[PDB]
RNA sequence: AGGGGAUCGAAGAUGAUCAGAUACCGUCGUAGUCUUAACCAUAAACUAUGCCGACUAGGGAUCGGGUGGUGUUUUUUUAAUGACCCACUCGGCACCUUACGAGAAAUCAAAGUCUUUGGGUUCUGGGGGGAGUAUGGUCGCAAGGCUGAAACUUAAAGGAAUUG
């Protein structure tokens, strides 16, 4: 039985869509189907801020964030924390968090 | 049937506007409602408070011709018009239901629960759609204050107001309460303010 | 493409009726469907339709009363000699004493008891009940 | 359905639908019947007299109970120009 | 003593209510069944079949009994409950009391010439129930029921004397071909005969003439 | 049957058990119930009774255990209610 | 629109598509082959006459456990060689 | 008995029947 | 370890719904107010009644507790109503007499009525 | 067959892991991956849903094109375009709600308008195996594709859902 309305994932009305690889597995995966997320992020955790805060020259400096844009496969993203398994009326939403 | 001492008065008008009870829903209306008057910039729909009257009229001679008035639930769940209810309801008869609706009233033959009215009213058919579709397995007519946007599904007669603002829904309920009983006993004066006051339903 | 206008046109009649809508619109129209129609206004179907002369093939608005349980077309149109329409009404209509299977005939078109007792046939049209 | 010699022989024999012409029938438990207290002078509820309305369950579910009591009522009296049967 | 609620249920034994065809006329909703006991108390029944389904429960075999039964006079009513229950019997009587609370009024009628006291169907009708299609169809007299012998038992009690039936689906799955067959003859009183056609005065409700015979004092 | 007659004499509640084989091939398992049976705590030495008794039947024997409960409100000794039940009453119609 | 053809004029493709499609009932398939002829160690009669060649013990399927106890046939009109179980208890022992 | 290898082992040992009816000419 | 089951909360709040008329909040009077008025088997049984009786009454002062009726929440509860009335009814006050209406709301009026406190936007 | 051959990499070579491990993992690496000139004709080539036509519910977005407005910015002074806004509409990718209808159910706006069975038409299926085998024909350089049985054997295989 079919279980879900978008088949796989998320295309209707070209064919064949094209390949990424996932970030962690390195398995191909079309674009559409790709569990994709972005680390926006600055270049410093929790913290080791204000222990750099002194620590600058130029005392006008922001904070450069480090972007990178991320596509796991299905097995990935499900082993990790970045998809789980829902319920069967909860796999119809699209909410983030 | 239709006489003059029911047309809609100017100052009753004047209580209509001053609640909004005129301003239908954005660009959602539900094709069942041709209830609309032709509509403002910002979207919002300006409702024929002429044909509000009408229904409001027609609701009062339905429910006047319920023979033992105390078997007429009338229902809000929403949290503004639950006040509202419980006044219109100790002036006839009219079993009322506020707050939740607790499934198993209409169905569902036991005590501490179970009403078994010949009539209905909502605030809210979306909202007390638990009443609705139980109705709708009972011979029980509803009587619903639909807004532009409500579903007119098993509601039987729609008094068009705007169910989305605090004083329109409470002064439906008390013109609906005036109406009910200028057809047999308090309020006989048509076109002499009810002794009570609107501002009471909130 | 359009094959079959009375097709269509009984179609968008029985689709009607089934929403307990009162009225419909059914284009394109044609000598054959309005005798059909007639054939229906006569043992009482439907009521008013009117003709509207657009200068193609003219639309029809026809004015439904709530009698109608089907209105069906039988193609092809069958040539149905006379001892063969008791078959056809035992199979479309639902009881011996209403309903009517209606036919072409070069006496014209005309349901079928009509047709039994002016004693004629030819090819069928369709079913009324 | 009389018979033979005209004695009738159906036992019961449905209402029907106002705005359709339809059937009621004995399950059609969304199926509902109005009664609109008949005024007179002063209303005074002329108690028990009602004009009568029935709206198969069909119209109920489909949403047309709503405008299709409407222009039931006002055919009938009962309303001002509040139904315009051209859209 | 019986003690009803259900505004219709003390209506019925304050005797305002004399006939079930008035409950069937308003579509009343029936949720008490001591008035069908008396409405009409010449209720056959048959049990049309018992039969075990389980569930299985870290244990196994949960084996409840299972009870398909029918009632009606041979005069044009009929009703049909299927319930289970942990003992046989239970739901046997269980099932009795929700083969009555369905009771629903089928239309009778003559095959062709019209003579007096019908013996068969008004017209063709159906029903479906899962897979199950069955078709009841007007009948010459003498013909008597030709139907599989579970439903000429029930439309011997609904009071039909000749018909054809035609079915069509899993029909050896029983339970289903009977709830088809109920909804075929439940649907004889829905379809619009010409001799049905005319306008009538809409008979007001018995809860509003004999309207005083509710609540309490 | 003789369940019943145990219920009408007043009992709160009844159970009767029974093993072996009269649809007999491997182990009965049946029960016959109706009521109330608090088991267990204390209350099962107040108010409830049961004794058990083993039938030789043609071809077998049998073990009926019967429960009884007894009404605790009419116990005529020790505690008239399970520790669970609790009471109050008002003042009749007064002035203001 | 319902998957065949439908007009006045469409006689040919039907009967000849039943024709093609009477093809897949393995009754039909058997008679107009000819099997019965062809395969078939009777003549497609149903009967045949023949000499025992030897006794002969076949074991059941399971879950079955015996002997069934056949002769081998030599068919009088085919030379053709089959099998046949003899019925009842014993009753073997008719065969020489 | 993965169809995709059932199938395999099908043809692997059908061209084999092809290739050894021709030794036998 | 220390949640109190139905068997006090019921019983507890049984009470309060019929001698808010006295009760206090101290355990100790309740403890012996209870035995007098209820019919509880055990003495931690009736303790447990009472530290829960007074710890409803220890919050009783500060807002009504969900299920609660004792012939005084009804009368105190019912003596805020009517706020606003014996002052402006919202008509013609807290308005200038006019009613401040915009374009097509109006248009609406002259249609069938026509006394109005007019405006526009 | 010529070009091209950075990368990845069937074979292969190796380091591990392993009871074994010419598997998974690690390092290599041939053909291949790109390309011109020829072949091949098949994929879960999938919406597992033929195409044409007609009709039957509620709702909000979006892409294209058009229509309308003293409408916002473009300020170029206002225009006029483009952008945007609102409203309509034809056409398209989809979606939400719901079934009134359908279905074994999962679900379905078609999978509806069917035992109340007929708008036109093309292809395909008839229990599971044996078998897409054998044979003939045909296409291909080949790998293989297209067409395609029978003996024989079997009481189930299977679909959807339920509880554990
Ligand atoms: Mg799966
Ligand atoms: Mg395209
Ligand atoms: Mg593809
Ligand atoms: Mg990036
Ligand atoms: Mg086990
Ligand atoms: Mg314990
Ligand atoms: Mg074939
Ligand atoms: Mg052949
Ligand atoms: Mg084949
Ligand atoms: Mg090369
Ligand atoms: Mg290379
Ligand atoms: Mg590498
Ligand atoms: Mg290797
Ligand atoms: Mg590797
Ligand atoms: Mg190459
Ligand atoms: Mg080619
Ligand atoms: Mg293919
Ligand atoms: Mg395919
Ligand atoms: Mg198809
Ligand atoms: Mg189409
Ligand atoms: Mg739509
Ligand atoms: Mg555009
Ligand atoms: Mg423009
Ligand atoms: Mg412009
Ligand atoms: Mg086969
Ligand atoms: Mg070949
Ligand atoms: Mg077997
Ligand atoms: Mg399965
Ligand atoms: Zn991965």
């Amino acid at each position: 039985p079919k279980k879900r309305a978008s088949n796989g994932r998320n295309k209707k009305g070209r064919g064949h869509v094209k390949p990424v690889r996932c970030v962690n597995c390195s398995k191909s995966i079309p674009k559409d189907k790709a569990i994709k997320r972005m680390a926006i992020r600055n270049i410093v955790e929790a913290a080791a801020v204000r222990d750099l805060s002194e620590a600058s020259v130029y005392p006008e400096y922001a904070l450069p964030k480090t972007y990178n844009k991320l596509h796991y496969c299905v097995s990935c993203a499900i082993h990790a924390r970045i998809v789980r398994v829902r319920s069967r009326e909860d796999r119809k939403n699209r909410a983030p968090p | 049937s239709l006489p003059a001492t029911f047309d809609l008065t100017p100052e009753d008008a004047q209580l209509l506007l001053a609640a909004n009870t005129h301003l239908g829903a954005r660009n959602v209306q539900v094709h069942q409602e041709p209830y609309v008057f032709n509509a403002r910039p910002d979207g919002v729909h300006v409702i024929n408070v002429g044909k509000t009257w009408e229904k409001l009229v027609l609701a009062a001679r339905i429910i006047a011709a319920i023979p033992n008035p105390e078997d007429v639930v009338a229902i809000s769940s929403r949290t503004f018009g639950q006040r509202a209810v419980l006044k219109f309801a100790a002036h006839t008869g009219a079993t009322p239901i506020a707050g939740r609706f607790t499934p198993g009233s209409f169905t569902n033959y036991i005590t501490r629960s179970f009403k078994e009215p010949r009539l209905v009213i909502v605030t809210d058919p979306r909202s007390d759609a638990q009443a609705i579709k139980e109705a709708s397995y009972v011979n029980i007519p509803v009587i619903a204050l639909t807004d532009l946007d409500s579903p007119s599904e098993f509601v039987d007669v729609a008094i068009p107001c705007n169910n989305r603002g605090k004083h329109s829904i409470g002064l439906i309920w008390y013109l609906l309460a005036r109406e009910v009983l200028r057809l047999r006993g308090a309020l006989v004066d048509r076109t002499q303010p009810w002794s009570i006051m609107p501002d009471l339903y909130f | 493409t359009r094959s079959s206008v009375l097709a269509d046109a009984l179609n968008a009649i029985n689709n009607a009726e089934k929403t307990g809508k009162r009225q419909v619109l059914i284009r394109p129209s044609s000598k054959v469907i309005i005798k059909f129609l007639q054939v229906m206004q006569k043992h009482g179907y439907i009521g008013e339709f009117e003709y509207i002369d657009d200068h193609r093939s003219g639309k029809i608005v026809v004015q439904l009363n709530g009698r109608l349980n089907k209105c069906g077309v039988i193609s092809p149109r069958f040539n149905v000699k006379i001892g063969d329409i008791e078959k056809w009404t035992a199979n479309l209509l639902p009881a011996r004493q209403f309903g009517y299977v209606i036919l072409t005939t070069s006496a014209g078109i005309m349901d079928h008891e009509e047709a039994r007792r002016k004693h004629v046939s030819g090819k069928i049209l369709g079913f009324v009940y | 359905m009389e018979n033979d010699k005209g004695q009738l022989v159906e036992l019961y024999v449905p209402r029907k639908c106002s705005a359709t012409n339809r059937i009621i029938k004995a399950d059609d438990h969304a199926s509902v019947q109005i009664n609109v207290a008949k005024v007179d002078e002063e209303g005074r509820a002329i108690p028990g007299e009602y004009v009568t309305y029935a709206l198969s369950g069909y119209v109920r579910s489909r949403g047309e109970s709503d405008d299709s009591l409407n222009r039931l009522a006002q055919n009938d009296g009962l309303l001002k120009n509040v139904w315009s049967y051209s859209r | 003593g019986w003690v009803p609620v259900t505004k219709l249920g003390r209506l019925v034994k304050a005797g305002k209510i004399t006939t079930i065809e008035e409950i069937f006329l308003h579509s009343l909703p029936v949720k008490e069944f001591q008035i069908i006991d008396t409405l009409l108390p010449g209720l056959q029944d048959e049990v049309m079949n018992i039969k075990p389904v389980q569930k299985q429960t870290r244990a196994g075999q949960r084996t409840r009994f299972k009870a398909v039964v029918v009632v009606g006079d041979s005069n044009g009513h009929v009703g049909l409950g299927i319930k289970t229950a942990k003992e046989v019997a239970g739901a046997i009587r269980a099932g009795i009391i929700i083969a009555k609370l369905s009771v629903i009024p089928i239309r009778r009628g003559y095959w062709g010439t019209n003579l007096g006291q019908p013996h068969s169907l008004a017209t063709k009708t159906t029903g479906k129930c899962g897979s199950v299609t069955v078709r009841l169809i007007p009948a010459p007299r003498g013909s008597g029921i030709v139907a599989s012998p579970a439903v000429k038992k029930l439309l011997q009690l609904a009071g039909v004397e000749d018909v054809y039936t035609q079915s069509n689906g899993k029909t050896r799955t029983l339970e289903n071909t009977l709830k088809a067959a109920f909804v075929a003859i439940g649907n004889t009183y829905g379809f619009l005969t010409p001799n049905l056609w005319a306008e009538q005065p809409l008979p007001v409700s018995p809860l509003d003439i004999y309207s005083d015979e509710a609540s309490a004092q | 049957g003789v369940v019943r007659y145990v219920m009408e004499s007043g009992a709160k509640g009844c159970e009767v058990v029974v093993s072996g084989k009269l649809r007999a091939a491997r182990a009965k398992a049946m029960k016959f119930a109706d009521g109330f049976l608090i088991h267990s705590g204390q209350p099962v030495n107040d108010f409830i009774d049961t004794a058990t008794r083993h039938v030789l039947m043609r071809q077998g024997v049998l073990g009926i255990k019967v429960k009884i409960m007894r009404d605790p409100a009419k116990s005529r000794t020790g505690p008239k209610a399970l520790p669970d039940a609790v009471t109050i009453i008002e003042p009749k119609e007064e002035e203001p | 629109g319902k998957g065949k053809p439908r007009g006045l004029n469409s006689a040919r493709k039907l009967r000849v598509h039943r024709r093609n499609n009477r093809w897949a009932e393995n009754n039909y398939k058997k008679r107009l082959l000819g099997t019965a002829f062809k395969s078939s160690p009777f003549g497609g009669s149903s009967h045949a006459k023949g000499i025992v060649l030897e006794k002969l013990g076949i074991e059941s399927k399971q879950p079955n456990s015996a002997i069934r106890k056949c002769v081998r046939v030599q068919l009088i009109k085919n030379g053709k060689k089959v099998t046949a179980f003899v019925p009842n208890d014993g009753c073997l022992n008719f065969v020489d | 008995m993965r169809a995709k290898w059932r199938k395999k082992r099908t043809r692997r040992l059908k061209r084999k029947r092809r290739k050894v009816r021709a030794r036998s000419k | 370890g220390r949640v109190r089951t139905k068997t006090v909360k019921r019983a507890s709040k049984a009470l309060i719904e019929r001698y808010y008329p006295k009760l206090t909040l101290d355990f100790q009077t309740n403890k012996r107010l209870c035995d007098e008025i209820a019919t509880i088997q055990s003495k931690r049984l009736r303790n447990k009644i009472a530290g829960y009786t007074t710890h409803l009454m220890k919050r009783i002062q500060k807002g009504p507790v969900r299920g609660i009726s004792f012939k005084l929440q009804e009368e105190e509860r019912e003596r805020k109503d009517q706020y606003v009335p014996e002052v402006s009814a919202l008509d013609l006050s807290r308005s200038n007499g006019v009613l401040n209406v915009d374009n097509q709301t109006s248009d609406l009026v002259k249609s069938l009525g026509l006394k109005l406190p007019l405006s526009v936007i």
